[PDB]
């Protein structure tokens, strides 16, 4: 409905280059490309779980099992398993409904695209896209960027950028923040 | 929680609509719904001190070795069978919030999440758990539409419990 | 994302005690005015952009700083994102009216609001004052009873200006 | 991402000399003593599920209000979460033994893990005695003298100690 | 850095698994290799001034050009033939931090890592350096598989610069 | 799987890097220990009727009512004895693998994956399969460092379905 | 990002008043230069490595810490960073100087670089030097009278300079 | 906003390069077509009054039935003539800005976003303002270049519009 | 994939029977000429560079369509990118000479890369004819006899010219 108010970028390590071979802290790329053997599918798989949810909170329930077999016939890219993790309905029990849309911008920031917010000003900005849209909607917008695709390409799951002298975001950024902890003793 | 209204709300913000039709005649539905519910609910609450003695007798009786062979897994100890009455107790608690919350919402938020991940770490087989809430399936003492509802949601714990 | 329903259960939760007779009688009261809550959220929901735009129409005129240029509501865009957010505020107030609470309004809206306006520049007393005038509008059109058999339905009022006026303290 | 190696190869790169031969005789006193480190950290890692189970039956017993209702190791899926937050613990310990230095643990495990449980409300007094249980279970099962070939290891196994130690008193 | 234990702890790290044996095995390796490794190490810090030099005046000798033709990228000056002899020593101290950390990590943050920039914006010819590791790998004066580490690391330095 | 080899080997192909000195230097590891994974495996293969059969008989007298309580998941019938020999078996059989395979990759490719959901669903409760893994740990007769690297696999799998 | 004419008109249009004759004589007075400006970039541009490669080696000789063993440009790697970051510099400021406005060099450069470099341990002082010595060299490329129609530019060098200030007091 | 030097300068940026004699080109062009641009300008901001007096009387002729039904959408009060002369000086007032910037920038930023909400909640039919503008197109008072320039502008907003 | 331990395991667990005493000793021989698979890795890796490009150079002039304009390799990009393909198959075939199994050259290289040159328009003749180029020179760095403790290598030097012709074969 409106063009989403632009906002101003900051500088960070992901938006910055730099010439540098793997470190040990590399976040490991999880590519379905190859199309390798069952066992390391699910690897690729779990690696894909472990970014949409937190490793804390991939459970039994959690797991979808069509998803499980979604990813093993070289079925929908990487990205569109994101993207259906993304949606699911203990997805937006976890995370969307204890957070109000502007914490929801970064957290999934964070997870599905792997960076974090620009500045404040951006975490405003796609709010709305949140609001109107539809958080279905945000999160398709937010795998649909040009940025995403440049980032994971299709079949790569999505890793946190570089973290270089950084905490990790699974590891700086709880589930829902103390905000929501008012509904909580 | 998975609770019928929620789930009417969420489908129409997915959309980022205002309630339709639909999503309104569904809550409807579970508002006629919700006097026989309301009454399940009561009547299993307020026989539930009976029922959870009968089913934790009833488990000690199909498997006898939980009662007699040492360990923290069993109820060899009088500690033992007192963390057998107290999740017991937990799951019929649950069964009647979710009675009356109309949907599994609850027990699927306070029970089944990782059920599966804790039952195997305390080693807590969870046939124990299967055979108890047949014994309160048997002896609820509710009948008809309210009963079917009751025998609805403690099926669908059996069911994931196994 | 609460309701009545799963209020209750979540505080009896909290307790660890079986629903008690006093709750299944609240409950039971929920549930006997349930068909005026959905005849309600009807009404409001098929003339939503009728009451919003009405009640829009007068609210820059009584604020005219607002429209005069370098206002917040000045300029083609930020006019449009004006009445966005009204009706955004519109549409949680109708998912609170029909979830029976206000936790869908505290949860994924009004949680920071008056910070966000405050920092993009827009004044929260001007919020404040639209949100009101909507107030007045919504309990307005709820509040013409005709068409149906009638009823004292001043609770459902009192109620969905009891959401309103949280939202207007909220952001201001 | 340092070892014991990396670290003292860091120290000389930033000063900019040469390796003297002090320091290489300094490490190849921890590669000839590397034996006994694997022979500890294969024993803690071979029961480290009856570890963290052990360790947490103990901590229920001795603070029944996290598993009372209403608590924070309540509802079962909370309980999941409590086991896996101990044998994380315990994993990046175990990282931390075999490498000889704490730069995993810090870089990974002690990076602010305070904030995290300080925002969700998590009890971090609660886990730090966790924690202390976790390291006499584990230090006792590694330091077990029959069923190994026998040596005099009583620094490493207070090394083991220093890092549980560590990370306690950084969640506390 | 890339150190074969941090490694493994890494490798482990991102399935969120125990060390298993695999990694302990790696470590096994490393630390039988260690006996050659530092010996290999001893050798060529023991001996670390003589090669430089001889290494500087080698690559004099195959490319005479670089110690007359006008510029500042040449070492017809002093302060070029100082800087000349910092690179050499640059590679070799790196080569010789490697052999004691029993990886390649040291030499790929140090050194690796945005080489073909800096060769490029100062105008240094690879081929230099390529020659002076040559140099280095004929006359380090090591025997048996310890010679053989030493003239892994430093090839691998030649095959990373060009 | 993750076999030591194709791990070093993966850990390059990620990061699109010949294999360097730190790679070969973990499989030469590999290669050292396999003279004593190799004892091992034959050792655990020409008893391992021997092996199968005690461990029955040890989860026959751990769990007394494995053997009379009707109902197919227990071992009640002659058939399901059969069916408990076969599965132990299995659990040895890979335990050999896993000897010559120098990791857990093939335990995880043939056992451990999914292990949970036919346990459950099957209703075979885990601390039976527990008790005849510690027996087959106690009576491996393997001695030294061998003996060690069999009884990791063994706890390996014990703690997987704990 | 507001180039010299959306700076004009949209100060206007907060105003709410068609474009004043002294804007119009001040943006006549901006296209009437417009050669110059353009031969300015032109030349910046056209010598970009030789500019960034001469500044780095000037920066090397005056502070001889950089390039010591465990300094802060050290190891190649630190080298092609500090390299890289002098070059996004100069490409931001050049950039400002053809838009006519610093917005560009404040929104997408300068927005919070001091944060960063305060993190990295990179000094902000010796940084805003460096960007000096590029003034230096980029005014002295483009007054270069050989080799173009001669006239007076050193006013238009004036607010290239400024640029390279606002930058230099914006990095620390 | 959407400048042509602005854009030049977006397109080199996300491409992270140094401004090519391509983008130097276009500015160029930008600077040579400026000169008709700011003289139309001029001409338009110096006799605004009276042509935004002109439209203001042509829509009031060419909707009469809007000019005589009272309401809020409508200048038949004397405050709606107000707000209806200073709608149309808006218009004027932005396409001046147009002019300046030599883009569609302002149009955009100003206006056209978001126009379709606008004209569907408070209903004011584009129309009228077209009309209006038709009557400020062919009595502008430019000629040649700045003519065809301005009213490039001019028929972009209208075919936008609808 | 599956490593030569992997592959016999693999087999064996299809069929169900334990691992029999001839396997058995097929490993053992293996792993008592592991060490020469090793040293034949590291030599050929080590002067992978040098093999690429000699090999380069000879397919260039025995092939000179390639490098003639409107030729497949031309125009610079793509002189690259044959380069950097045929470092790529090298790469690949090195994992398989140290796996001791073609499983991962035929599952990421040449897996599939038939379709690719197929697709590409590139004459897949020429790389098998390059192929061929880089199995000679490798295969002559990689059973140099000066150097090395003596000893007869080449049943491991025919596996990896077998290696070589694999990916030669697939790709043509
Ligand atoms: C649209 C919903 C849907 C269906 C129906 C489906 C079927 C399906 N079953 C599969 C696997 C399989 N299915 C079986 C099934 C059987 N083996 C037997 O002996 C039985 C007779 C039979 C069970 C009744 C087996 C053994 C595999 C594993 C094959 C493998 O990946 O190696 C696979 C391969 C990839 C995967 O495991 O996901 C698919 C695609 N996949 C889907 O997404
Ligand atoms: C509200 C959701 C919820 C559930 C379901 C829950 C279950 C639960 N049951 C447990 C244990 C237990 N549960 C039992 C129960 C039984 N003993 C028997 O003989 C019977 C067969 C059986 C009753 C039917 C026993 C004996 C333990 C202790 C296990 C041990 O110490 O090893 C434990 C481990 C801590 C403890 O020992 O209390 C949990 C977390 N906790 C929760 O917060
Ligand atoms: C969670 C629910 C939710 C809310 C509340 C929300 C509000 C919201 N309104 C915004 C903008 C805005 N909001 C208004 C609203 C107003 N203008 C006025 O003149 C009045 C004073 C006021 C109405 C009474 C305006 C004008 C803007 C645009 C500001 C600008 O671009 O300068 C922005 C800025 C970022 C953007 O445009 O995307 C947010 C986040 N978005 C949401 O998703
Ligand atoms: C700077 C760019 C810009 C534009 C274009 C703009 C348009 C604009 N026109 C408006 C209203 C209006 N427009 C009219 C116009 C007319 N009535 C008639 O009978 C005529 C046919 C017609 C003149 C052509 C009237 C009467 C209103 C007031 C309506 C109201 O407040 O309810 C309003 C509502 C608030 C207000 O009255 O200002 C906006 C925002 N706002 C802007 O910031
Ligand atoms: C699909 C969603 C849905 C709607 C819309 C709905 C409406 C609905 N409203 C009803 C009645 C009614 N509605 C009211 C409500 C009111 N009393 C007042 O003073 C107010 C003006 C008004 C509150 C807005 C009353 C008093 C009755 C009749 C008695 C009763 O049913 O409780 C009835 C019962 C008799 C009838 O059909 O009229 C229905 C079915 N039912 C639905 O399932
Ligand atoms: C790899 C490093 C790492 C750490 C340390 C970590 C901690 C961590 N523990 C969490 C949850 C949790 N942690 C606990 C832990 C406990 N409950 C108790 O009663 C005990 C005192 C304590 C165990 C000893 C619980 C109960 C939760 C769930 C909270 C909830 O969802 O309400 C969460 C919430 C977000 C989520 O579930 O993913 C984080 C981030 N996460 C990490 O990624
Ligand atoms: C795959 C990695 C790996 C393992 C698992 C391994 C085991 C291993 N441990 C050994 C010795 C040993 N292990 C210990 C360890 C201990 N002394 C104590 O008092 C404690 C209870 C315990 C420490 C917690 C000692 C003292 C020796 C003999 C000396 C030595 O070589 O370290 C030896 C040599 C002598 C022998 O055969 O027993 C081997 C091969 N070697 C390896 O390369
Ligand atoms: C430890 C990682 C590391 C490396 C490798 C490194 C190399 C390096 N060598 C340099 C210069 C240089 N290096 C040489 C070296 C040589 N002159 C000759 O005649 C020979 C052929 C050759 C030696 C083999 C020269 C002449 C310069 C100066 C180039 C110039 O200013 O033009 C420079 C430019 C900055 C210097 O003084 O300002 C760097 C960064 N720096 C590092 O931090
Ligand atoms: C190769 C890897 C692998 C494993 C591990 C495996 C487990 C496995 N065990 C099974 C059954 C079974 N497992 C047992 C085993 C036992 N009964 C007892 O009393 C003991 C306590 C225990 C032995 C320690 C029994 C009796 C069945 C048949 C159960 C039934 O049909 O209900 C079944 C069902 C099919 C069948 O009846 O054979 C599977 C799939 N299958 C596999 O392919
Ligand atoms: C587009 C605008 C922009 C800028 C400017 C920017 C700066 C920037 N420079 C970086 C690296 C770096 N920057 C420096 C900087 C310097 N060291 C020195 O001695 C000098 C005085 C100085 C050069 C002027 C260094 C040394 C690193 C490397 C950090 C490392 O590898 O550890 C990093 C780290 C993350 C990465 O490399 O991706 C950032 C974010 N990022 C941006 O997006
Ligand atoms: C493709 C983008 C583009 C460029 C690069 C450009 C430059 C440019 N500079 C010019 C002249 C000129 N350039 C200068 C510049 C200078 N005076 C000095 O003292 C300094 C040494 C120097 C500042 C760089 C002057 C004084 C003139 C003559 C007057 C003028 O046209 O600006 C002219 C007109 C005469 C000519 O063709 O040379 C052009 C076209 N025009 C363009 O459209
Ligand atoms: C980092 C991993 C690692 C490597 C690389 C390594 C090398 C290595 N190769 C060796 C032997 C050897 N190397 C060769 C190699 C050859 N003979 C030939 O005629 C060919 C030209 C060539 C093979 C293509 C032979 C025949 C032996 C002796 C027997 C053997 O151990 O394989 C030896 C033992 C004798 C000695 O040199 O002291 C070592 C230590 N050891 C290691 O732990």
């Amino acid at each position: 409905t409106i063009p989403l108010l632009s906002y101003a970028p900051s500088s960070q390590n992901q938006r910055v280059a730099g010439y540098e071979v793997p470190n040990e802290e590399t976040p490991w790329r999880y590519s379905l490309e190859d199309a390798v053997d069952q066992s390391d599918i699910d690897e690729l798989i779990w690696a894909a779980y472990r970014q949409v949810f937190s490793e804390h909170v991939v459970l039994k329930s959690t797991r979808q099992p069509h998803l499980e077999s979604q990813l093993a016939n070289r079925a929908i890219s990487v990205r569109d398993f994101i993207r259906g993790l993304a949606k699911s309905e203990t997805f937006r029990r976890l995370v969307v409904e204890t957070n109000s849309n502007y914490r929801l911008v970064e957290i999934a920031l964070k997870r599905l695209l792997g960076r974090a917010p620009y500045n404040k000003q951006e975490e405003l900005a796609w709010s709305i896209r949140i609001a109107t849209d539809g958080w279905q909607k945000f999160v398709d917008t937010l795998v649909d960027s040009d940025e995403y695709t440049q980032n994971f390409g299709d079949n790569t799951v999505p890793y946190q950028r570089r973290r270089y002298k950084d905490r990790p975001f699974n590891l700086v950024t709880p589930r829902y923040s103390d905000y929501w902890r008012d509904k909580l003793e | 929680m998975k609770t019928p209204i929620t789930e009417a709300i969420a489908a129409a913000d997915t959309q980022g609509r205002f309630l339709s039709n639909t999503e309104l005649q569904a809550v409807d539905g579970r508002f006629k719904r919700a006097v026989a519910s309301m009454e399940a609910a009561r009547a299993l609450t307020n026989n539930a001190q009976s029922l959870i003695d009968g089913a934790a007798q009833a488990v000690y009786q199909k498997f006898p070795y939980t009662t007699t062979m040492q360990g923290s897994q069993y109820a060899s100890t009088p500690e033992g069978k007192a963390k057998c009455a107290r999740d017991i107790g937990y799951y019929l608690r649950m069964v009647t919030y979710c009675l009356v919350a109309g949907g599994t919402g609850p027990m699927d938020e306070y029970l089944i999440a990782g059920l599966s991940e804790i039952n195997s770490t305390f080693d807590l087989s969870p046939s124990w758990y299967i055979e108890a809430l047949k014994y309160i399936k048997a002896n609820h003492g509710l009948t008809g539409q309210a009963a079917v509802e009751a025998n609805a949601y403690i099926d669908y714990a059996i069911n994931a419990l196994s | 994302m609460l309701d009545a329903f799963a209020k209750v259960v979540a505080q009896a939760d909290a307790r660890g005690e079986f629903l008690t007779n006093a709750q299944f009688d609240a409950l039971s009261n929920l549930v006997k005015e349930g068909n005026k809550r959905l005849d309600a959220v009807n009404r409001i929901t098929s003339n939503a952009s009728t009451i919003v735009a009405n009640a829009a129409r007068a609210l820059f005129a009584e604020q005219p700083q607002l429209i005069q240029p370098g206002g917040n509501a000045y300029t083609n865009r930020r006019m449009a994102a004006c009445l966005r957010d009204m009706e955004i505020i519109l549409r949680y107030v109708t998912y609170a009216i029909l979830a029976g609470d206000s936790s869908v309004l505290d949860d994924r809206c009004l949680n920071g609001l008056r910070e966000t306006y405050q920092a993009l520049g827009t004044p929260g007393s001007s919020v404040a004052v639209a949100i009101q005038k909507m107030k007045d509008a919504a309990i307005a059109i709820a509040n013409d009873p005709n068409g149906i058999t009638p009823g004292d339905c001043s609770a459902l009022m009192s109620e969905i200006a009891g959401y309103f006026d949280r939202a207007a303290a909220a952001v201001a």
